[PDB]
């Protein structure tokens, strides 16, 4: 039956109180993607957290522990390791705002966008889309037209309707709206306001995964 | 300049000189052998205990213990027979698309989108399981690990290179450049003299272990390749992409020898081993089932449908005892 | 540098009661199941208990089944045995022993220094063959144990381990399963054998290997040791 | 002459009239109660998913009415016939009749507890201290259940209570903490509970929040319909037992009948919640579909 | 004990205080599931009335149903 | 530039490779399988005598 069978089946049973264990522990972890477009804002962001390949930052906030992935560190082709992330618990989106020099970085975040926002993994993961560099964003609007980037903008050369029309034109990307929201915030220079953000959108979220595990539907 | 003409018009001579070393596919030749008929393997085992989709999973040279790893950031050794858990390694990064486990048994590598190829010493002293050496100098993604001896370790990332790293020194001895795309999988020959590998430029390469240069170059896929390995002879190789089809292809006679599709699979392989006599070709699909072919008629002789997502990794044993598939749904079934 | 140093021990009146100690310094202390083996002044090893790792199986000697408790600090690193109602035959020198079950593990790899306790005033039977060998340097000689039991279980292995102590020194694993070496010794052993006959074979001798040789079975509990078989130099 | 007023009031009638009722109750509560409590058993330990608290307390649940229905058929022999000559052990019999009970109505409440600190407050409960909460909800069960079989000791056929030898208002101490314990406090609790988390889900966006607040609203609506008739004749047999109404003759025989009855109603929703809590959800019933080919 | 399962097919409220044993036909205990002890008796109106299970008389018809 | 030296060279290097009939492959590839089966526990079922699953 078992001579020291039983012994190694009793660390079996051990090793498997220590997975259950981490499971349970990184079971309520948050888990966040972090994607963006070259030379953006996402550094930024990390910086205003209060702590090559991938890169993770760890922080706790109202006592709940976010794991944030800054994974745009690695160049390669996204298709074969984003399946890696189907189970974050958001994927925050940044867009720097200010940019239109590179050989036209906007179009390029629309494209990063329309290819992140229908993968057949992020169904259900709520995008929080992050719009940063508000006041570099305003002094170039006031120094050059949006028309060089978007022709078809009919409308004031200032800072409201612009900021409303490329919140839009983000928004209205996905081809699944009742599935998932994206929660866009104004990130600019703020200090403690964007990580009760993050926990405000990451909370209904983290809802319905309970509402899903708990059995009620 | 001229020489992109001068690449197509020898490419073209690459190409004339394989049709003209072709007489009569694999199919004519096999067409009157008997079919090795419906194998229906059950599910022997079912090694639960991972919290997360398993990516990758190798067996060892004493075909018992087997090593698979997960993204809830461990990699488990266990022990097939008595479906046991002999290691439950954690990882210093969560994300990992790839182990190995060496053919002595001493060492376990693991990699994934950190760019290092952790290697673990199991069998030491104090009792835990250590990294004997974390191996950095890829910028892509490690997609294989694969062990030749205990002191050399081949990996292909997804910076279109593999490389061939001397474990004790950390530097990599040489490094494998001419993909164009991500390199997703890698495949040792048996004598361990050559290896494979398959990117996402459809196309699988034959590279030289001893020189450091590519031989041969494979092509025929329409999509990306996902999976590679060798026929048992040495010369011979399967290639899983998702075209939906496994390819055949061989060393020798350096050609495309068979396609295996079929019109009720649409979506790709993520995984491909042959058994220990090569005659059937076991290919994990994405379709939630692994399909068994027979690899001299091309008649889909099997289907196992024990796993309710992706089956991410397969592998046959030395011996053949028994081919284990583990999937995303963090079950690693047992099939004989 | 693993390093198990028991403490304690020492002179105590029949009767009484006495804490034995051992610090394991230098290893993943929590991952191993411990035993205590005790040996007495002129006689073979005797087991006396064994804890799993976590304490969550813990198996004593029939003899000592209820006068000694046995408990581990995994924080601390320490295993204690706590003695109680100390008789006369229980002056021995104690080693507590490391050992770590899965497969293809080497249980009993490591042996503690020991401390000696002074006290004033079914089982499978491991036997040797006999109890001395005349032996020189560089020749070939084989050691013989017996069995009580088959000790092939269905699983394929035979549990039997040979154990060397050298003069003044704390046993070290030599053979584990009657045919695997331990790490850290000369590949000149060689165990062979069927299901109860079981034989050691060192070739090449040396003039530091001469010792006292013991044959363990640990198919059941009782681990009984062999009555010791002495090379003379 | 003789005495008037000292008519016993009969109930072979109502005894005969129970019987086929009862039988035939009881039976179906042990066949669909036992199978949907086993594919329950089956579908958590064989796989080994304990991994929340929600798992624990469905376990704990699923072998509480296992148990209950486990102990049916001793009574249901019991009452048969007079056959039973001694083979039904009342005493454990009925404690672990009335731990079984007891048992699931508590943990019918630590469902709602948990559900209630997993969404409104986001507290979770580790398993570790799932299997404490177990253990003592287990333990206050028996606890609860100890005036209702610490008193009934076997006779040559069936099972006594020595009222006469026991305080004069002992049935209404022991069917107060019927209602009382069993009724009162597990209704409050999974409504409050159960409101809460409907009023979080209403304002949550969810794609299936109409479907949440629909079985919420029916897994009350259940344990009312089930439960509410029962305590009702309770109530009036707490009445009768004060001699608060009437302490007429024929009225005790429609109340004894009426008391079976929802009595075996009552039995019925043991036997029907597994379904309504585990089955209920997309997980479990895709986790079932996955293990009924064997 | 639940009440599906009880079994005093004659439960009583009230003792009787004296009948002659005369009138008296047939005594029998009530059936034993309810605790409160008390005797059944068939009279010579075959109506059924109450006893404490005390009463001597029972004896005495103990022997009238078999002596005759 | 210089990765069309080295494409064209890593060609020329694969082109000079002496390739034979891929009847020969496929001859050699059959008696492979046909040479194993006796040792191949999936393509033929062995009982439970031998196997420890
Ligand atoms: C009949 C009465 C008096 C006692 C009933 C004993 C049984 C039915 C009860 C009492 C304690 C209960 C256990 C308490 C703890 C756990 C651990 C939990 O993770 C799974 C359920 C499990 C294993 C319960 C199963 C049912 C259980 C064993």
């Amino acid at each position: 039956l078992s001579a020291e069978d039983k012994a190694a089946v009793e660390r079996s049973k051990m090793i498997d109180r220590n997975l259950r264990e981490d499971g349970e522990k990184a079971a309520r972890e948050v888990k966040l993607l972090l994607l963006g477009a070259g030379e953006s804002g996402k550094s930024t962001i990390v910086k205003q957290m209060k702590i090559t390949g991938i890169v993770e930052t760890h922080f706790t906030f109202k006592d709940l522990h976010f794991k944030m992935f800054d994974v745009g560190g690695q160049r390669s082709e996204r298709k074969k390791w984003i399946h890696c992330f189907e189970g974050v618990t958001a994927i925050i989106f940044c867009v720097a705002l200010s940019d239109y020099d590179l050989v036209n970085r906007m179009h390029e975040s629309m494209k990063l966008f329309d290819s992140i926002c229908n993968n057949k993994w992020f169904t259900d993961t709520s995008i929080i889309l992050f719009l940063n560099k508000k006041d570099l964003f305003e002094e170039k609007i006031k120094k050059s037209p949006l028309t060089i980037c978007y022709p078809e903008y009919a409308g004031s050369n200032t800072y409201e309707e612009a900021a409303a029309y490329i919140q839009c034109q983000f928004e209205d990307l996905n081809k699944r709206k009742d599935t998932k929201e994206i929660y866009t915030h104004f990130t600019c220079a703020t200090d403690t306001k964007n990580v009760q953000f993050v926990f405000d959108a990451v909370t209904d979220v983290i809802i319905k995964n309970n509402l899903k595990d708990c059995g009620l539907f | 300049d001229q020489l992109r003409q001068e690449a197509e018009q020898l490419k073209n001579q690459i190409r004339d000189a394989r049709k003209a070393c072709a007489d009569a596919t694999l199919s004519q030749i096999t067409n009157n052998i008997d079919p090795v008929g419906r194998i229906q393997m059950r599910t022997r085992r079912t090694l639960r205990g991972h919290l997360a989709k398993i990516y990758a999973m190798h067996w060892g040279t004493d075909s018992r213990l087997l090593v698979s790893a997960s993204q809830d950031g461990k990699l488990i050794i266990w022990d097939s027979y008595t479906t046991n858990k002999v290691h439950a390694i954690p990882l210093r990064s969560s994300w990992v698309m790839t182990c190995a486990y060496a053919p002595s048994g001493n060492y376990v590598a693991c990699g994934g989108l950190d760019n290092i190829c952790s290697i673990y010493n199991l069998k030491t002293r104090e009792g835990n399981v250590r990294v004997s050496r974390e191996l950095a100098g890829h910028t892509g993604y490690l997609s294989c690990c694969r062990f030749l001896d205990d002191n050399q370790i081949v990996t292909s990332s997804g910076d279109t290179t593999c490389a061939l790293w001397d474990i004790e020194t950390g530097q990599q001895t040489t490094t494998f450049t001419g993909h164009t795309g991500d390199v997703m999988s890698l495949s040792l020959a048996p004598d361990t003299r050559l290896f494979v590998s398959g990117a996402c430029d459809a196309s699988a390469k034959l590279w030289d272990v001893r020189e450091g240069m590519c031989r041969q170059t494979f092509t025929g896929h329409e999509s990306d390749i996902n999976a590679i390995c060798f026929f048992p002879n040495g010369n011979a190789f399967a290639t899983g992409s998702d075209d939906a089809t496994c390819r055949l292809f061989d060393l020798r006679a350096d050609q495309e020898l068979m396609t295996y599709s079929h019109d009720n699979i649409i979506c790709g392989i993520t995984s491909v081993s042959f058994s220990k006599s090569g005659r059937l070709l076991l290919a994990g699909y994405d379709d939630f089932n692994c399909n068994v072919w027979d690899a001299l008629k091309a008649d889909r002789a099997g289907v196992l449908a024990g796993h309710d997502n992706r089956v991410s990794c397969l592998g046959v044993t030395d011996d053949g005892m028994a081919v284990a598939t583990g999937s995303w749904d963090s079950f690693l079934k047992i099939w004989n | 540098d693993v390093q198990l140093v028991e403490s304690g021990g020492g002179l105590v009146q029949p009767g009484g009661s006495r804490k034995l100690s051992c610090s394991a310094s230098g290893f993943a202390f929590s991952s191993f199941g411990m035993h205590w083996v005790r040996q007495a002044p002129e006689k073979g090893l005797e087991w006396v208990a064994y804890i799993s790792s976590g304490s969550g199986t813990i198996y004593y000697a029939d003899t000592v089944k209820g006068r000694f408790t046995i408990s581990r600090d995994d924080p601390k690193n320490t295993l204690f045995l706590q003695m109680t109602s100390l008789r006369s035959e229980d002056t021995a020198m104690y080693y507590c022993v490391r050992s770590i079950y899965y497969y293809g593990s080497s249980p009993f790899d490591f042996w503690g220094q020991g401390t000696t306790l002074t006290v004033s005033s079914s089982d499978i039977v491991m036997t040797q063959a006999t109890s001395s060998v005349p032996v020189t340097p560089g020749e070939s000689v084989s050691i013989s144990c017996r069995s009580s039991k088959s000790l092939l279980h269905s699983n394929g292995n035979t549990y039997l381990y040979w154990f060397l102590q050298r003069p003044g020194q704390s046993p070290q694993l030599l053979i584990y399963r009657m045919s695997n070496l331990a790490s850290g010794v000369p590949d000149r052993f060689s165990g062979s054998g069927s299901g109860t006959a079981f034989t050691l074979t060192i070739s090449r001798l040396e003039a530091e290997d001469v010792g006292v040789y013991y044959c363990m079975q640990h198919l059941e509990y009782p681990l009984t040791f062999g009555a010791g078989t002495k090379l003379e130099l | 002459d003789y005495d008037e007023d000292a008519t016993p009031c009969v109930f072979t009638d109502v005894l005969n009239q129970s019987k086929p009722v009862t039988l035939f109750l009881y039976g179906v509560v042990f066949l669909f109660g036992s199978i949907g409590n086993f594919l329950v058993i089956f579908t958590i330990t064989w796989r080994r998913r304990i991994q929340c608290s929600g798992d624990v307390y469905f376990i704990n649940l699923a072998a509480a009415d296992l148990l209950f229905v486990c102990t049916l058929p001793l009574w249901m022999q019991y009452l048969l016939d007079h056959n039973s000559l001694a083979s039904v052990p009342c005493t454990l019999l009925t404690a672990c009749f009335y731990v079984a009970m007891f048992a699931s109505l508590c943990f019918i409440t630590e469902i709602a507890l948990d559900r209630y600190y997993a969404i409104v407050y986001m507290r979770y409960r580790p398993v570790k201290q799932a299997c404490l909460f177990s253990i003592f909800w287990w333990i206050f069960a028996v606890i609860i259940a100890i005036p209702h079989f610490m008193v009934v000791t076997k006779k040559d056929n069936q099972c006594m209570t020595d009222y006469d030898y026991l305080e004069v208002s002992y049935p209404i101490i022991l069917n107060v903490e019927l209602m009382l314990g069993a009724f009162v406090i597990p209704l409050s609790v999974i409504s409050y509970c159960y409101y809460r988390i409907s009023r979080i889900v209403a304002v949550s966006q969810s794609r299936h929040k109409g479907r949440i607040v629909r079985v919420l609203i029916a897994v009350v609506l259940v344990f009312i319909i089930f439960w509410l008739p029962y305590h009702l004749t309770l109530f009036v047999d707490t009445l009768k037992l004060l001699k608060w109404i009437s302490s007429s003759c024929e009225f005790e025989r429609s109340l004894k009948r009426a008391l079976i009855l929802t009595e075996s109603l009552a039995f019925c929703h043991c036997c029907l919640n597994p379904l309504l809590y585990v089955f209920v959800g997309t997980k479990f019933r895709q986790e079932l579909h996955c293990l009924l080919a064997e | 004990q639940h009440h599906g399962v009880t079994k005093c097919n004659i439960t009583c409220s009230k003792m009787t205080s004296k009948i002659p044993v005369a009138l008296l036909i047939h005594y029998q205990q009530n059936q034993a599931s309810c605790g409160k002890r008390a005797i059944i008796l068939e009279t010579r109106q075959h109506r059924l009335f109450c006893a404490d299970p005390k009463e001597q008389w029972v004896k005495d018809a103990m022997q009238h149903l078999d002596r005759q | 530039i210089a990765q069309a030296r080295k494409l064209v060279e890593q060609l020329k290097m694969e082109a000079n490779i002496d390739r034979i009939k891929v009847s020969k492959a496929a001859a050699d590839l059959m008696a492979y399988c046909e040479a194993h089966a006796k040792e191949d526990p999936l393509l033929t079922p062995v009982p439970a005598s031998e196997n420890p699953f």
